[PDB]
């Protein structure tokens, strides 16, 4: 993630002094469109975990955390995520695979929600800055939209 | 604080035209807050 942030800093440097509808800005948008699938995957990663942090704090989620320790079984976690209606089935499977469930299939929801927050903060902010810069300097582009 | 008394009444929207505000609220905040919890707050009978 730090390396991603360095690459995005280089990309942002390429836009210094750029004008509206600038050539380098349009080239950067073309490069993003060429990497459409991977850009979508990265954005989905960030979105998925930012949404996980909110769902774990949501009250409707805590209705399934009934064990005294505060852990949630994998099946109950699946049920809670299904009820929240915020993830697809494959996304919930991926979250379960990342949950680091213990031998008893119990998940520490607090640690799971906070695991990727700080590691991904810098690259997430830089991606937001890159998208904002490109959007404001290439106003009419549905590919960027 | 006083408006808390009218949330679960059967006839909350008596003068205001929108008679489905409770349904709209349930659909909007139902998933993140709990459909049963919202139904209890707004005095709705989900089954019926």
């Amino acid at each position: 993630l730090d390396l991603q942030k360095d690459m995005v800093v280089m990309l942002l440097s390429l836009l210094e002094g750029n004008v509206v509808n600038g050539m380098i800005a349009r080239q950067m948008v073309d490069m993003l469109v060429e990497s459409s699938s991977n850009v979508e995957m990265i954005l989905k990663f960030f979105d998925m975990f930012l949404k996980l942090k909110d769902i774990v704090g949501s009250e409707a989620f805590q209705d399934y955390v009934t064990d005294p320790r505060g852990l949630i079984s994998k099946k109950d976690f699946q049920k809670a995520m299904d009820s929240q209606k915020q993830f697809t089935g494959p996304e919930i499977q991926f979250l379960l695979s990342c949950s680091e469930a213990d031998e008893n299939e119990m998940i520490n929801c607090e640690e799971f929600a906070n695991r990727f927050q700080e590691p991904a903060r810098d690259i997430g902010f830089n991606v937001a800055v890159l998208l904002t810069n490109l959007s404001e300097h290439v106003p009419h582009d549905p590919r960027l939209r | 604080q006083w408006d808390r008394l009218v949330l679960n009444t059967p006839s909350f929207p008596s003068n205001y035209w929108d008679k489905f505000v409770k349904r709209k609220v349930l659909d909007k905040h139902g998933d993140i807050f709990g459909r049963e919890r919202i139904a209890e707050l707004l005095g709705m009978d989900l089954a019926s």
